């Protein structure tokens, strides 16, 4: 009943955590006059919600499914359910503060994100038992940092080369060729920051080409409930970057370093096999474009995008920026209808890290 | 100081090739692996010259043998055929299959063996013989005007007679020349004897081969085993082969039935029942079992009697024991599973009696027809003493009970299973009674009596491939279909047995089987040869008395009579008596040294 | 050039696969996922790419075996729900019918435990029967199976059997090499 | 021709060309004459 | 209560047998009794007349057996000499004097054996021989007129002529007649035959058990032994049956003198040394060794050969053969260990070198004189040819050899142990050095040379026993002789070996050599059966063209022709020599076998 | 005879001797000392006929044992110092030949031990090594000695060896049976 | 008597009872020709 309750809140000493971190809090519930209550209870809970949308037969079929990742539960006031004591508790009228601590664990967790076809979200969950009235409910949501990548695994620090050269006449004829050599020095990169690439570029047809760098974000959603089940094939161009033309019969250098900072968007970092229901990761494909619009020699990279950059000790001190989600990404182009209430304004979004760029004085 | 440097080489020798055998990560396994080439550098400026030699020479053999594993691979055919009868069925069915390959690839070998030192060389010096040559070989390689114009009559080209009578497949077509030809100096029949010896000598070869890969370095540590039933039909009672969903269902069936059985048997421990009803059905079967293999001799012994024309006087006739023993071979056993249902009892143990039952059935037969055949030819050469050949004609017998035999399993898979199959399908819905869930059944795939017709088949291929140096030839296209016949009748018309037990859970059992079938075909050749007076009109051994004589006349010429006179008298039976007591008494004790081994290793 | 030449030399050395062998390998992994593996995995790509244990339960050799949620996890790497190329093919050659006897045990052994703590209680052994058999023993007998197994593989009384005691009553089975094998 | 001695090789090619072209269509395609046991349980409940 | 009734008198029947095997207290086992006794009591009136019938039968079994044993007990001779030599020098020597006493009771069954079934019923035919028998045999039985007054020369007698010649000990005295007498038909070829097999079936049987009994009722926990080498010097470091003060000390400095020895070498556990002077050392006495025994070899066959004469021209040459073999059997394996000296390394290494080399010499001297005597003889009756009679001679050079053999071994036993230990205890006081403390000392008993010895003279008696049917009965007395004078000399002369080892340490190697021994002796005796021709006036085969005839013809009149032509066919060397390749390949592959299961166990 | 006909048989029921050999040990028996032991002996006589141990030793059989004492201790009643004619005939029927290998064993690990506990401790065997090499060994040998026979000699790691480790141990000897063994 | 056939049976027959005669006492007897080991330590020690 709203007539009952007067003032309901959720505080938090801060909003973001990492991961294995303790967290703290309180809820602030103020009122008026004394209500009967048997008791108000904390849950934590992490929810992945998916909904998928087929045909069968003609008719549209929806399949809704829900994982339960994070479950914890702590008593806040009042008495237990199993407490047969007819003695029911007073709350004072005025207000209170309970304050409440918990463990995350050290297992991966998925990150949240908001889309149509799925939703995770960690949130508390403050329910106050109310005796021949209904029960109201606050939600809080926060943002879980994941999963653990760590720069230092072997497996980023190696370097990567790659090489190609296509002949459009026969092999005799050295006329019309067209060779691509590029190197990186890794694979594993951090949000915001510049990626090192070398490469050697030779020209030897009529027109130009230019070299077109797309990032895919592959997201699959996959659904178990039916007989076959249901997936979700989901694909798009995260950024498209473009190199300056070659010169026919020619050749050419190319380096982000040197030339241009090739500037990675802010994005959802990849989430490869920590969850069940959803499936994301980034391929970087590299191809030559005509003056025509023909592509050819297309060249397929996994991209890994981790938090931690590679750090020797001598390290600078922490704090970088925290700043609002990019529009241009997965889980920011869609918003759930729960969260608008009627310059629109969300009850909540995702925040990210960022470096501030270079600030001449 | 250099114990040490050896000890520490040892070590890392030890440690690269025991890393397949050591259940690591792979990111470990490629650190290991670069610690040892790190450490290889180092140590390479460290020893001498010849131990460099040394390393190289194992680093091209390793190479070599690698890039022969390596092409090896891609000769090896019929592995997703295998693979898929596996992952349907089981990895029990398919041990039928994987020992058929194996069959194929050794009958290939003698083929091989059989055709680079005899049939090639052959037909080579006929394709350029002179007209002496021809002048002496025209009696055998040509066939007569009179009897040429039946050369094709649906009859004479059925009984392999007329045009494949006088064919390289049989023995007679061979010269009976010393010499193949000048500046070469081929010895044929000499090469023919060495072919039938090298043949035998190398189907032992690969046949103990094969066992002592599968007993020493396959299953050594099954040895003194004892109870640990529940451990036995639960830590390895889940088939990790089946991949189909009715397979496992199943199998998860039979393992529930499995336990329950036996918490069941192992609860009450009480076996008391004594029904005279039982035992009189038991001692009737056994009766009518031993009156039916009587029934079945009495069947061959007339078929043989009652070919008794040696002249194409008819021959709807003389193609009897062709169609009786293969009939028997192929009816006999499955009325025997018929008799297992008056016979109740543990499915295992009725499994052996199947088998016991099958394989005196089958070693039976063989022996009296060997006899029938032998006592028919000398009751022949008697009657005709220009002279027949009989080497051919027993070639004759033998290819022809080889065709019937594949034609026959040809027409038992087409009804058992496919026709069968069909009639369930189409016609189960609106039969009498229920014949889906009652005797009838689909058709399960019979592991061990499929094994043992391979097994007979090719025992009746070693006993006539002395006769006819192309048998292995035409056994190799018959084996092909009869593999991928079988697959078929499996995929297609057979459903997984709701639970399958096996006769002995042993690897070395059929091939047992098959050493013991492989000497008992192996008695009568060494007979024939030893004792045997070859004709005179036919083969390369018409020039001489005995069929042995073409190596000791060569043995002879080189050996002083002395000498020789010397060691003849080895052969005395009273000095060889005592050397198979002597061969006895040392295999009892190995024996003992079995015996002792595995109580010490219980 | 898909591997190169060292790259398939190591392989070929690390496991019981040949060079058709390591191809078909590559291909079936390929076709599990095609947008995922990149088409030239040269370097430590193997080491990088990934599937989900969903993805790779749904092929035909894993789809109904009982424990493919726990081969998957015990031939993974680190990651948790994550199955690479490399350890794919461990996977693959370990249960192979040319590794011996020895590599089966270890790894049947590492897989048919749960908690990890390198033996098998009562929890491990009463999760098998009712995964293997799908619930369809009741309690009462599957504690008897568990109670006999117990007490007929044990011989400290400690109610667990260790890898050595393990290596020591299974080994003697006739069945195991026959069923702890995949073809593939 | 003769009907002992070349009907009988009529008769053969003839079978022979009807063998193969029923082996090439076996070949071809997947037919499973046994049921799955679930549709063989329907039908005996029924 | 069937059930119950058989489970009590099971656990009564367990209980009774296993109280004498139970390590309890005497009271608790007679209480154990006690109880048994009661229940067995009021268990007695439960069950009907078959069962109170079938007790009776197995008690008064029980009964005869204990009686028998108790009898048994009463006829085994020869204890407390045993007794006494096992007090005073261990329970290794008398390993010997029991091996002896064991060969002495073969002996007298093998005697037994002959002496019923040939000798004596031939010397009661003898004794009532008619007017035509004897006429029959007279050139057989009774020396000629012209010999008998020479019958004693000194020479002739030492030789086993003139009376010795016609009596049965040999071959030739026994008639050819099919029947000895009427009323009794008992053939006497016939029974000639079946004793000499007899003979042969027995040893192998007695061996064989007597093998059986050592290994698998009395160490069949023996087998699969690794390490536990301080256990096996420390627990069973003491010999509990040496009684005597200085055999005692003896045994405890030897003790002593193994423990010190082995913690010394499993301490340093290096061992490198290379020394070019001990390698030519080594070398020349290998090569000395094989010389010296070429040495053996030519003195034989020129002893053989130069005894060409059969007629008494002279008889100071014709005793050359069993002289000289004799001395060669008894001077050679000393000078072995006076080589040993020269290759100097572990004792027990030693001793199974100079074992080897021993049973080498005797087994190259067997079969040197084995061949040339039986060429010399088949040279002497073809330059002879009533007909001479070879078997007889050969059996006079047999026992003439075992009696020289006899005569020597008590000169070696006079010479080495009585005469050198006087004259070490009167002689050592003023001598030139302390021989004392060098290398004669007193004698040392040698367990292995002796029971070699024994195996030896037991070998020449079954090589010997069908030219001779008494060679047993001289065998039996030269045994005892031999058991009493080693007894005496080895109380009387002998001392406490500082320390004695073992070839094998098992119980079954000298019954294991004495096995390949009778092999290696039924091989010439089966290949005189099989192929010598008998001579035709001498012995019961005279009347056959060989030996196994008399068997034969009792064969074929009570077997048809036809199933014995089948079966003859059977012994075909083309049946046979498969058999023998079948034998040598499951003997690799058993070996390999064996090898596999050990390596399990293990 | 001398025993009657019960007595003989109950003899030979639990001993492995026959009538010879029991009157033979009689006779010895009272050779060692006519005074104490009756000629008469029917009925209860032998269970009440004892001698110190002093007068065992003395026979020759066991005069130069350096372990005599510890054999009549072991073989001895329940009494102390006094060793009657059934203990002296058990003791000279387990040492015979015919008793089997296992009768052999129990009595010689009940033999071996000192303080009596079914355990050889460390005391015991330096006790029983200083018997035998009647004190011709150094003290660090002695120690070397027990320290190799405890840890070739042990599979629980408990510092000690039981029947069953001994049966394990010493049954697989070639020279026990042999040696173990007394003429009578 | 003779000497090739007499003289040869009475050297046998004296031999035999002289053989007799010495076996016959020296059983009895329990001569210990060797020296036991208390007897040398004290010579060496001499
Ligand atoms: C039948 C008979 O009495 N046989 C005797 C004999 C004797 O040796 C021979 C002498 O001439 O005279 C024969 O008559
Ligand atoms: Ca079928
Ligand atoms: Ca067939
Ligand atoms: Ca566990
Ligand atoms: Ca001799
Ligand atoms: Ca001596
Ligand atoms: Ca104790
Ligand atoms: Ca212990």
């Amino acid at each position: 009943g709203m007539d009952y309750i007067s003032s309901f809140d959720i505080r938090l000493n801060k909003d973001v955590y990492y991961a294995g971190e303790t967290i703290s809090g309180s809820v602030l519930l103020e009122n008026t006059e004394n209500i009967k209550i048997r008791g108000i209870r904390v849950l934590l809970r992490g929810k992945v919600h998916a909904t998928l949308k087929v045909v069968k037969s003609g008719e549209r079929r929806t399949l809704k499914d829900d994982q339960y990742v994070l479950d914890e539960k702590q008593l806040l006031w009042g008495k237990d359910k199993s407490d047969e004591s007819d003695s029911v508790p007073i709350l004072a009228r005025g207000v209170h503060q309970f304050s409440f601590n918990f463990d995350l664990p050290q297992s991966s967790l998925p990150c949240s994100l908001e889309s149509r076809h799925c939703t995770i979200r960690y949130y508390f969950k403050v329910i106050i038992d109310i005796p021949y009235a209904s029960s109201p409910q606050g939600i809080k949501y926060f943002t879980i940092i994941g999963p653990h990548i760590d720069s230092m695994e072997e497996k980023y620090l190696s370097p990567l080369s790659a090489q190609d050269r296509k002949v459009n006449c026969c092999w005799c004829c050295q006329r019309g060729a067209l060779a691509l050599r590029i190197i990186l020095e890794r694979t594993a990169y951090v949000c915001g920051e510049n990626i090192r690439v070398r490469a050697q570029i030779e020209n030897r047809q009529s027109t130009a080409q230019s070299l077109v760098i797309r990032l895919v974000q592959h997201v699959e959603v996959f659904v178990e409930k039916g007989l076959l089940g249901e997936n979700k094939m989901m694909s798009c161009v995260v950024f498209e970057h473009k190199s300056p033309a070659i010169a026919a019969n020619s050749q050419g250098k190319y380096d982000s370093t040197l030339e241009q900072p090739i500037r990675l968007p802010v994005v959802p970092p990849t989430l490869v096999g920590v969850c069940r229901l959803i499936q994301i990761y980034y391929a970087l494909r590299v191809c030559m474009e005509d003056e025509k619009g023909n592509e050819c020699l297309h060249i397929d990279f996994p991209l890994t995008v981790a938090t931690i950059p590679y750090r020797i000790p001598n390290a600078p001190p922490p704090p970088v920026d925290y700043d609002f989600c990019s529009n241009h990404v997965e889980g920011g182009k869609y918003v759930s209808p729960e969260f608008r209430l009627g310059e629109e304004i969300v009850l909540y979004r995702p925040v990210y890290v960022k470096l501030a760029d270079r600030r001449i004085g | 100081t250099r114990q040490a440097l050896l000890e520490r080489i040892r070590q890392k020798k030890e440690v690269i090739g025991k890393l397949r055998c050591q259940a690591w990560s792979m990111t470990r396994k490629r650190r290991t692996l670069k610690l040892a080439q790190k450490y290889l550098e180092q140590h390479e400026s460290k020893v001498s010259r010849s131990h460099l030699y040394m390393e190289e020479m194992r680093k091209r053999a390793r190479l070599m043998k690698r890039s022969f594993s390596n092409f090896k691979t891609y000769l090896i055919p019929w592995e997703s055929k295998i693979k898929r009868i596996e992952s349907h069925f089981g990895s029990v069915v398919s041990s039928y299959f994987t020992f058929l390959r194996w069959i194929v690839f050794v009958n290939i070998m003698i083929t091989l063996i059989a055709l680079v030192f005899v049939v090639l060389p052959e037909t080579l010096a006929d394709s350029v013989a002179n007209e002496g040559r021809f002048n002496r070989t025209k009696t055998r390689k040509q066939i007569p005007a009179n009897e040429r114009v039946h050369a094709d009559e649906l009859a004479v080209v059925w009984h392999y007679d007329g045009y494949l009578r006088y064919s390289p497949l049989f023995y007679g077509y061979y010269s009976d020349d010393p010499f193949l030809g000048n500046k070469i100096k081929y010895a044929l029949p000499l090469a023919y004897f060495m072919v039938t010896l090298t043949i035998f000598a190398y189907s032992f070869f690969a046949i103990l081969r094969k066992m002592a890969a599968n007993a020493r370095m396959s299953k050594l540590s099954g040895s003194k085993a004892e109870q640990y039933i529940f451990n036995w039909k639960l830590f390895t009672g889940w088939d990790y082969t089946i991949g189909n969903s009715e397979t496992a269902s199943n199998t998860v069936m039979a393992v529930v039935i499995k336990l329950r059985e036996s918490i069941a048997d192992i609860k009450k421990d009480a076996h008391g029942k004594f029904r005279l009803l039982q035992f009189s059905l038991r001692v009737f079967a056994n009766i009518i079992i031993c009156a039916m293999l009587g029934f079945s001799i009495y069947c061959i012994i007339f078929a043989v009697q009652k070919s008794q024309v040696q002249d194409d006087g008819n021959l709807f006739t003389k193609n009897q024991v062709p169609s009786v023993v293969s009939t028997i071979t192929h009816v006999f056993p499955m009325i025997f599973d018929l008799i297992g249902k008056m016979e109740n009892y543990h499915p295992r143990t009725a499994l052996r009696a199947h088998l016991g039952r099958v394989l005196i059935l089958y070693t039976v037969n063989y022996i009296t027809l060997i006899f029938a055949l032998f006592e028919k030819m000398t009751a022949l050469r008697d009657r005709v003493n220009n002279d027949i050949c009989w080497e051919t004609i027993i070639g004759q017998e033998i290819v022809k009970l080889v065709t019937m035999d594949l034609i026959f399993t040809i027409l038992s898979i087409l009804v058992i299973d496919l026709f069968r199959g069909l009639w369930i399908k189409y016609c189960s819905s609106w039969w009498c009674w229920d014949i889906e869930t009652t005797f009838p059944e689909y058709g399960e795939f019979k592991v061990a009596e499929n094994v043992l017709h391979i097994i007979n088949n090719q025992g009746m291929i070693w006993l006539g491939l002395f006769f006819a140096p192309l048998l292995p030839a035409i056994n190799n296209i018959k084996l092909i279909i009869l593999m991928y016949i079988r697959g078929w009748a499996v995929m297609t018309c057979n459903v997984p047995a709701r639970e399958i037990f096996r006769a002995s859970r042993s690897s070395n059992f059929y091939l047992g089987i098959l050493l013991i079938w492989l000497l008992l075909c192996t008695l009568p050749v060494g007979f024939v040869i030893a004792s045997m007076s070859p004709s005179r009109s036919c083969g390369p051994f018409a020039r001489y008395q005995h069929f042995y004589t073409v190596v000791t006349r060569e043995i002879e010429k080189r050996v002083d009579q002395t000498v020789l006179s010397y060691i003849r008298h080895i052969a005395s039976p009273g000095v060889v008596i005592p050397i198979i007591l002597f061969l006895i008494l040392i295999i009892y004790f190995l024996f003992s040294l079995v015996r002792g081994l595995r109580e010490a290793n219980t | 050039g898909v591997f190169t030449r060292e790259q398939l030399d190591e392989y070929q050395d690390c496991t019981f696969f040949t060079r058709k062998d390591i191809i078909r390998l590559y291909k079936r992994f390929y076709a599990l996922n095609p947008h995922k593996v990149p088409t030239n995995m040269q370097g430590n790509r193997p080491a990088i790419t990934t599937l989900t244990f969903e993805e790779v339960e749904k092929m035909p050799e894993l789809k109904e075996n009982p424990f493919k949620r726990r081969i998957c996890e015990v031939f993974s790497e680190d990651g948790r729900g994550n199955l690479s190329f490399d350890d794919f093919l461990d996977m693959f050659s370990v249960f192979s019918e040319m590794a011996p006897l020895q590599l089966k045990l270890k790894y049947a052994f590492r897989i048919y435990d749960y908690d990890g703590d390198e033996l098998l209680g009562h929890d491990d052994l009463s999760k098998m029967i009712r995964s293997l058999t799908r619930d369809e023993l009741s309690d009462v007998e599957v504690e008897f199976i568990i109670e006999r197994i117990i007490e007929e593989a044990d011989l400290d009384g400690d109610s667990s059997i260790n890898f050595a005691e393990f290596e020591h009553v299974v080994s003697r089975s006739p069945d195991f090499i026959r069923t702890f094998h995949i073809r593939i | 021709v003769a009907p002992g001695l070349r009907l009988w090789m009529l008769i053969a090619l003839v079978g022979g060309v009807l063998l193969i072209m029923i082996v090439i269509v076996c070949c071809f395609m997947r037919i499973r004459i046994p049921r799955t046991k679930r549709q063989i349980d329907l039908i005996a409940a029924k």
